[PDB]
């Protein structure tokens, strides 16, 4: 259920750039996770796939 | 700039009205052609600097 994505701050999908090293365009960015660094308002639930690992 | 035809690039040509020398200052200034192309980022050219016959 996670799907890649770069260091992103701010909350929602980020824009491209140069830092990835393998992909230009990412879509349905998990910025709901807990895993992400945004603030704490996006921060609200986490994926079905790492309830199990816990 | 944008530009209107999509097509491959052979040679980028700058036409420039002035060098930008100033009266005071001598220092030569030296100018970056980038290119912006579809779904990718870029593909850089270099540097140049101005010369009145070209």
């Amino acid at each position: 259920d996670t799907n890649p994505a770069p260091k992103h701050k701010s909350c929602g999908d980020p824009g491209p750039g140069n830092d990835t090293c393998g992909f230009h365009s990412f879509f349905n960015t998990p910025y709901n996770n807990f895993m992400s660094y945004a603030d704490d308002d996006c921060t609200d639930s986490f994926t079905p796939n790492q309830v199990a690992r816990m | 700039a944008y530009f209107s035809q999509p097509m491959v690039a052979a040679a980028v040509i700058v036409h420039l009205v002035t060098d930008g020398t100033y009266y005071g200052d001598q220092k030569q200034e030296t100018i970056s052609v980038q290119l912006l192309d579809t779904k990718d980022q870029s593909h850089d050219l270099g540097l140049h600097v101005l010369s009145c016959r070209n």
